């Protein structure tokens, strides 16, 4: 009964800047392990960016060093902000919860959210 | 020949001068030549053991099987101080006379084969079900749960037994005795209370984690971290190390009467013979407190999941369920051990040492058990078939 709401896209020019957020209720969100996920048109998903519990942090070589993964357990929230955006970002960002269990580890998905990045 | 019969009891210039010594003699000679070539070695083996005057005086018994009275020889050398002093040693020699075959002999040594290859099976058993578990959850990073942590502890813990206690303790009931010194006689026996005490203490650990689990928003999520779960598997080992070796190590378990100080002096004897107060106080320390506060807690997390209670709901239902049983049939195998260890101090000789030894065993066999149980968990059946079967 975990829930997850992601905020923050839209639409942006070229160059611009985004900061995705994700609300996580329904477990700890301190012990589990966070992550994005982006969906683009007629592709595959891409991990783009995952934070462990302990705080470490994994991109992809495509979003290296413009994408910046964090959280706020205090919030319950884990962001990621979005520099230098290109058109090959647009996607539908998907947060991604991995919620340990009993003997597995359980993945939750939110909606997800949609951003589209204009070349004008 | 009958060189492997005086070895299966307890070199060659003693078995030739008692056979030189029964045709000098002129009781020996006649019955000698009227035996055949069986009872003949069976003959040398009463000369070998009691001697060629103590043979002749068994002049009624001579005379039976110079007649060729098996039957009745039988019941002639049951009524004599030989076989009252070892009955084990006589009834096979008797029953070398009636039966004039080595089935005396010959079925304790298919014995010791047939029970040898089946404590083998136990071992094997115990290793590859337990390396299965270890390789499972090290290897997919999808089991990385605490309680899966402290299933690796616990699978460790029956690891070693199936490799410095299992085999070790089956070695000395085939060659029923000890042929590894004192200094590994008391180090298997301080693995032995090691590996079980830790086994109860990490199961008591499981119980309380699944209760803060279950009292939390997902119910089934464990409150410790990755590193606080390393912590904990830690400190059961050290504190179940200390009321392990400590009292063995320190020779506190150590007896008061004299068969147990010439036991403990003697390299092939290794009994676990214990005082009133230590064997008490260890099993209430090792096995009982840990247990009944196990019961205890986990019946609370049952009936907070009966309290509380979809699809996915039933599936990790049924993973605390399966956690009962390692709960239970860890309980079900050593209780009856526990429990004889009370009944066996308050009163001596009330239990057989032969009942003593398998309830033992029966423990032994829960070490295997628990790679088994962890198939009832498709993640951990998948994983397993990953491993094994798909490969
Ligand atoms: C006491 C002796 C005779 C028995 C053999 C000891 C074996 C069973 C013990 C000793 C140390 C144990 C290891 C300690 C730590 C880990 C890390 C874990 O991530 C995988 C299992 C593993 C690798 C254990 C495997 C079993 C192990 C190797
Ligand atoms: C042949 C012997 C060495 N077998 C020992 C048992 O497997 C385990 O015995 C124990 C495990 C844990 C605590 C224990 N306390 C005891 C007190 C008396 C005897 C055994 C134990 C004991």
């Amino acid at each position: 009964q975990v829930q997850l709401q992601e905020s923050g896209g839209g639409l942006v020019q070229a160059g611009g800047s985004l900061r995705l957020s994700c609300a996580a209720s329904g477990s700890i969100f301190s012990l589990n392990d966070m992550g994005w996920y982006r969906q683009a048109p007629g592709k595959l998903r891409e991990l783009v960016a995952a934070i462990t519990s302990g705080g470490s942090t994994k991109y992809a070589d495509s979003v290296k060093g413009r994408f910046t993964i964090s959280r706020d357990n205090a919030k319950n929230t884990v962001y990621l902000q979005m520099n230098s955006l290109k058109a090959e970002d647009t996607a539908v960002y998907y947060c991604n919860a991995k919620v340990a269990g009993t003997f597995s580890i359980y993945d939750y998905w939110g909606q997800g959210t949609q951003v589209t990045v204009s070349s004008h | 020949n009958i060189f492997e019969m005086l070895r299966i009891d307890e070199f060659n210039q003693d078995v030739d001068a008692a056979v030189r010594g029964i045709l000098r003699n002129a009781k020996l000679k006649p019955v000698y030549d009227s035996l055949d070539a069986v009872r003949r070695a069976a003959l040398i083996n009463m000369v070998f053991q009691m001697g060629e005057t103590g043979v002749a005086g068994f002049t009624n018994s001579l005379r039976m099987l110079q007649q060729k009275r098996w039957d009745e020889a039988a019941v002639n050398l049951a009524k004599s101080r030989w076989y009252n002093q070892t009955p084990n040693r006589a009834k096979r020699v008797i029953t070398t006379f009636r039966t004039g075959t080595w089935d005396a002999y010959a079925a304790d040594e298919v014995w010791v084969v047939g029970m040898g290859i089946v404590m083998s099976l136990i071992v094997l058993a115990i290793v590859f079900g337990n390396v299965l578990v270890i390789t499972a959850i090290a290897k997919f990073e999808r089991l990385q749960t605490v309680t899966n942590y402290f299933i690796t502890s616990l699978a460790c813990a029956d690891l070693v037994m199936g490799l410095a206690v299992v085999p070790f303790g089956a070695a000395h009931i085939l060659t029923k005795t000890w042929t590894f010194g004192n200094f590994w006689c008391e180090f298997w026996t301080s693995i032995d209370v090691l590996c079980v005490t830790a086994s109860i203490e990490t199961l008591c650990v499981i119980a309380v984690d699944r209760y803060f689990a279950i009292t939390s928003p997902f119910k089934y999520q464990s409150l410790l971290t990755k590193n606080k779960a390393r912590v904990i598997i830690l400190m059961v080992w050290i504190v179940s190390g200390l009321t392990s070796f400590l009292p063995i190590q320190m020779h506190w378990y150590r007896a008061t009467h004299q068969e147990a100080i010439n036991c403990y002096a003697e390299e092939t004897c290794c009994d676990f013979f214990t005082n009133q107060a230590y064997a008490i106080a260890s099993s209430i320390v090792s096995f009982y407190v840990p247990l009944v506060i196990m019961v205890f807690v986990y019946s609370r997390v049952f009936q907070e999941a009966k309290r509380q209670l979809d699809k996915f709901a039933l599936k990790e239902h049924k993973a605390l369920k399966t956690l009962g049983i390692i709960m239970g049939t860890f309980t079900l195998c050593w209780l009856p051990f526990f429990i004889v260890n009370i009944v066996h101090v308050i009163q001596d000789n009330l239990i057989r040492k032969e009942v003593y030894i398998l309830l033992n065993w029966i423990g032994y066999v829960n070490s295997g058990f628990n790679p088994l149980i962890y198939c009832r968990s498709p993640d951990f059946r998948i994983a397993f078939q990953e491993l094994l079967c798909l490969r």
